[PDB]
């Protein structure tokens, strides 16, 4: 459940998120988690950039599901993690930072 | 003998080639292992990056990818040698699939 480990322009610009998991009875849950870390990977801090995700049904259109910023992002966070009810295949995923951070990106999805 | 034979097996399965000159001055040259010949399907199963997550799936595809080329493998057998611990995890992992 980890999308990208690494550079914020390494970041994917679509990323699929439909899962076969459980029965064939298609996830209606969807939950993002984002973590900062400081200039070495290991050791965590805060971040200037933000995150924004859109996810599409059917792959051309887009639903808005939340922003993340940066800043909250630490040891232990401080802001609401988006959180989406419905079906969706495809996340889409835009930074507006300075870049050059390592950051963790968590997808959780529920039957 | 015994120390004979299983040195002979971890040559085999972690060997490198290699040819260099002796303290004699005579050529001394290692074995290449089964490990420097598979490149084409090695896998790291674990989290974070550079690694594949554990599920059934991943495990699925990993064991159908060896049967893309019959080569010379007549009958489509293969042989799996594994370590105790990897058979109990992935027994363990077939439990929660509604079908195993």
């Amino acid at each position: 459940m980890l999308v990208h480990y690494g550079k914020l322009s390494d970041m994917p610009t679509v990323v699929d998120v439909n899962t076969t998991m459980g029965t064939d009875v298609p996830e209606d849950l969807l939950e993002i988690y984002v973590g900062c870390y400081a200039a070495d990977g290991k050791t965590p801090a805060a971040g200037t950039g933000v995150l924004t995700f859109h996810g599409s049904w059917n792959g051309v259109h887009k639903r808005l599901i939340g922003t993340v910023d940066l800043a909250a992002a630490g040891e232990v966070i401080a802001y609401n993690p988006p959180l989406m009810f419905g079906g969706c295949k495809k996340l889409f995923v835009s930074y507006t930072g300075v870049g050059t951070q390592i950051v963790d990106v968590y997808v959780h999805r529920g039957e | 003998m015994f120390d004979y034979y299983r040195d002979v097996e971890m040559a085999f399965i972690y060997g490198r080639k290699s040819e260099t000159v002796g303290e004699n001055g005579k050529p001394e040259r290692t074995t290449g292992g089964l490990l420097n010949f598979i490149t084409t399907n090695r896998t790291q199963f674990g989290t974070g990056a550079g690694k594949t997550e554990l599920t059934e799936d991943s495990l699925i595809d990993f064991f159908a990818n060896v049967f893309n080329y019959d080569g010379q493998g007549a009958g489509n057998q293969r042989i799996a040698f594994v370590g105790n611990t990897a058979l109990t995890k992935i027994n363990k992992l077939a439990r929660n699939s509604p079908s195993t």
